[PDB]
DNA sequence: GATCTGGCCTGTCTTA
DNA sequence: GATCTGGCCTGTCTTA
């Protein structure tokens, strides 16, 4: 929420600890692992009566969107 | 075999990667279009004229009495020559629509009336099909047979989605080899029979079909099964008898490995074969001829015209047939900014 | 997500329970899809947002179970779209953009006729209308001209894929209103409805004159393409 | 009175808002080009010509014995007239260069040959000025009178910038008005005389001076200590009798309120004053006629043209005298994109 | 009416 | 050579 970009962020980390600390603030590996239950794919959810083309697995996260596309030359590229 | 640099003037954004050239009555006709069509041409079909150097490309308007149709990406082109009762006549199936679709319909396209000045009408119609319907495909061939005397169409070939249970939104633009059985269509009526390949195990795409005297000659076609382009060739023969279209079919030993060509004709029933993939990085140079007889197919290679380094590096390169030798290759370009023109076009010539 | 809402056991329409205090924030606007792709060529936005589409028409029917607050809990889903302007929603449904004769998206009065009548109009244009509307279009069963059969299907002639809720953009249409007052205002700076045919030169000089006053007052500065808060 | 609006055709970039007109031999030359001096006019000066709406501006050049002139941007212009010995000449002193600083160096300019095919040359001899030279000033005024028979230039008014003790880097750009003693200078040789009178408080700037028949009328100037624009009008009285050129002053009862205005001839002696401004915000919208004779000033009112929107409702506005009852104005113009043409034109004609 | 010359016009090169 | 019409071209209008 203030915009802080990860290698920034270590930058204050780095630097509240080392001065003083007596440290505040959480590494980034920590982090890293923190966010795992906001992010999608982590909560069990089931639909009734079952989806129609929609598989079943619960826990697909980031998906590429060309969604299988036989990327070889003579098709549509 | 000279090969003359053209510039699309005006109106360059319309042809895409795939589409067709209609060549009937002369003149051709482009065939397939980025996007639905524009209030500019509402029907979808442009003519072309070639001169001096300048590509232009003219509207079409259908007849009262027709029916339109989506610019269909990737179809199977089939020339019913000129016989009773209405030449000339194209076969379309069944391609993609620009909604990115499937469209397993039928259509019958011809010429009805001039001019008055330099002016061409067409007129489409659906062609209902009672079957036993070829399921919707896109890639595959269609070829018109002649035999004591009566006219018929065999259409085989070609990949689909994944069936309609397996397909999941993941794998929504995944697309397969559809089962390998050559479907025997009337033009009138509607009945489609389905037969079976003894020889042929698997099917394929993109392979030119070439078809001669009730004898049907299918070149190689890429495999997605094994990622093989197979060099053989293959032949079948369609003996229509009342009531039972009998079909067998033989195996080629030796054939030109060649998916995507453009076949052009130049004489009587002789080909040229301008060229292709051959492997999913390098692309055919050589031009190759290829005459029909009973015989069986008589092959080889002539001197391809001397390409510029532009067409020689370019990764793709697609293009049609404009007839009489002449043929018409596109290679897309690179710049910044847009060019706008995304095709430069070269047009080649035999003899 | 708007709002959600109880009904059971029954006897309300509804009963809300939760409803975004700021919908328009850029606090709740959740990304789904990101591409790299232009709007104008239609075989690649469709080939991608093909799977969007219909697992979310295959959505509608059935009901969600989640493990929520301790216990199992079902839920419905209701889905409006209408944040589209009204390019991607003309293209989208069919339509022809944008300047057509048929200048409704949710009507089919064209513009000389909506010139004549202003007021007087009622909501027609649907989905499933303009699906069976292409229908008749590429059908075609009476065999009329190219016009004629356009004019019967007040202009569908493209099949429409995604599913748009009829219902009007707010802030372009602030920019499009705010658009034609500027010109209004370009207008009466000289005198039009005298002098019928101006000079390009004269128009230029008008609306130089009309940004020179509306700098000395209000404090503005021209702008090529109108921003929403020059229209405010 | 009339006005018509010019088109900027190309090279209009060179028009800044401080410049001069200099009338001389039919077509005017505009001088002050804005920037230092680019090589497609190696010269500076420019030759215009107003048709049929189109005003075009040619490049001069100036002639072999010519000391060259930097674009000053608001200098002291004054025309001598016809007479012995090289005619006609137009004295330029002093302005400022396109870097900020303040020339003070007399030049004279006048004609030397033509054509052939519609050409004119020109050249500037700077004259040297011994003194008690006057201080390098801007926007002052030099007059040109004829006293028994001898020609002298009279040179009064006029900002300067801070005196070298003052200076200061925060103080730099600040202008004060320059002390207000009347300098006599020769036009040949470069004595400079100094006088000093007590009617004369205080310098002014801006001022349009008007001179005839050994007598100089200064209209209203704008004196930056108080801040007033005076209706007061000046007259001075000077007469070269060997060996001193002795002046005398006196204050009139109504002087236009008018600063930086368009002094424009139109008869004999009498002239159209078009005015810059009334006050610091409110500019002047009514034209003036002055004539000018031996009993003093005679004030009119004419009828001043109907103004468009435009330049009734511009901030600021500047301009020169065409000559022979014309007279050229420029209105700043706000556009986004760039026009990229700052400055529309107008052309305004007496009778 | 022929001739001549200045200035107008356009394309390319250079740093940005 | 006179006639004509399809289609080419150009300017404004509309949402971006
Ligand atoms: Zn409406």
């Amino acid at each position: 929420n203030t915009f802080l970009s990860c290698s920034q962020y270590h930058k204050m980390y780095r630097t509240v600890k080392a001065t003083s600390g007596r440290q505040i603030f959480q590494p980034l590996h920590t982090l890293r692992n923190a966010e795992k239950e906001l992010l999608p794919g982590f909560h069990q959810f089931e639909w009734q009566p079952a989806l129609k083309n929609v598989s079943t697995s619960w826990d697909v996260g980031i998906i590429d969107g060309l969604s299988g596309w036989t990327v070889s030359v003579d098709d549509v590229p | 075999m000279s090969l003359q640099p053209l510039t699309a003037v005006n109106c360059g954004s319309l042809v895409q990667p795939g589409f067709s050239l209609l060549d009937l009555e002369g003149d051709v006709y482009l065939f397939g279009q980025k996007g639905w069509p524009k209030r500019s041409c509402p029907t979808g079909i442009f003519g072309v004229r070639i001169k001096k150097g300048e590509l232009k490309l003219r509207a079409i308007s259908f007849s009262n009495n027709s029916s339109y149709l989506p610019p269909l990406r990737c179809p199977a082109i089939a020339h019913f020559e000129a016989q009773d009762g209405k030449p000339e006549c194209y076969l379309i199936h069944g391609g993609r629509t620009p909604n990115n679709e499937l469209s397993s319909s039928l259509y019958m396209l011809s010429v009805d009336s001039r001019g008055c000045n330099r002016k061409v009408t067409l007129r489409c119609e659906e062609k209902e099909l009672v079957g036993d319907v070829p399921s919707a495909r896109y890639g595959h061939t269609l070829s018109v047979i002649n035999s004591r005397g009566k006219t018929a169409c065999v259409l085989f070939g070609g990949r689909s989605y994944m069936p309609p249970t397996e397909r999941t939104t993941q794998n929504w633009n995944s697309v397969v080899d559809c089962p390998p059985q050559v479907y025997l269509i009337d033009l009138e009526f509607g009945c489609c029979t389905a037969h079976t390949l003894p020889e042929l195990t698997d099917g394929q795409s993109f392979h030119v079909a070439l078809a001669r005297q009730d004898c049907v000659y299918f070149l190689g076609g890429h495999i997605l099964s094994s990622d093989c382009r197979p060099s053989r060739l293959i032949r079948l023969h369609v003996e229509l008898l009342l009531g039972s279209p009998v079909l067998t079919c033989t195996i080629l030993h030796e054939g030109l490995t060649i998916t995507s060509a453009i076949a052009s004709p130049i004489g009587y029933h002789e080909y040229i074969i301008f060229g292709g993939y051959q492997s999913e990085t390098q692309k055919r140079m050589e031009c190759t001829y290829v005459g029909l007889d009973d015989v069986g197919v008589h092959m080889e290679s002539r001197e391809p015209p001397q390409w510029t380094s532009e067409i020689s590096h370019s990764r793709t390169w697609f293009g049609g047939s404009l007839g009489k030798g002449t043929a018409l290759v596109a290679i897309p370009s690179e710049g910044n900014p847009t060019p706008p023109e995304a095709y430069h076009f070269y047009q080649v010539s035999f003899q | 997500i708007m709002s959600i809402s109880i009904r059971l056991e029954g006897e309300d329409d509804g009963i809300t329970i939760f409803q975004e205090q700021k919908p328009n924030s850029e606090l709740s606007c959740r990304p789904l899809c990101l591409m790299f792709v232009d709007e104008s060529d239609h075989e690649t936005l469709t080939a991608i947002l093909g799977p969007v589409v219909a697992e979310r028409k295959a959505m509608m029917e059935s009901r969600l179970i989640i493990s929520v607050g301790g216990l199992l809990r079902s839920f419905r889903f209701f889905f409006r779209g209408t944040g589209y302007d009204e390019k991607m929603v003309r293209e989208m449904e069919g339509l022809e953009a944008s300047g057509s004769t048929y200048i409704c998206t949710l009507c089919d009065s064209t513009r000389a006729e909506a010139s004549q009548n202003m007021v007087l109009h009622s909501i027609t244009r649907s989905h499933d209308e303009n699906l069976e509307r292409y229908e008749i279009w590429r059908k075609n069963p009476f065999s009329e001209s190219a016009d004629e059969l356009r004019d019967r299907v007040k202009g569908v002639s493209a099949k429409p894929f995604m599913e748009t809720q009829p219902t009007l953009d707010a802030l372009h249409c602030d920019i499009g209103n705010a658009t034609e007052f500027y010109k209004i205002f370009q207008d009466e700076i000289g005198e039009v409805y005298q002098k019928p045919n101006p000079s390009r030169e004269e128009r230029r000089r008008w609306r130089s004159t009309l940004d020179k006053q509306l700098r000395k007052k209000m404090k503005l500065k021209p702008v090529m393409r109108m921003n929403g808060n020059y229209a405010r």
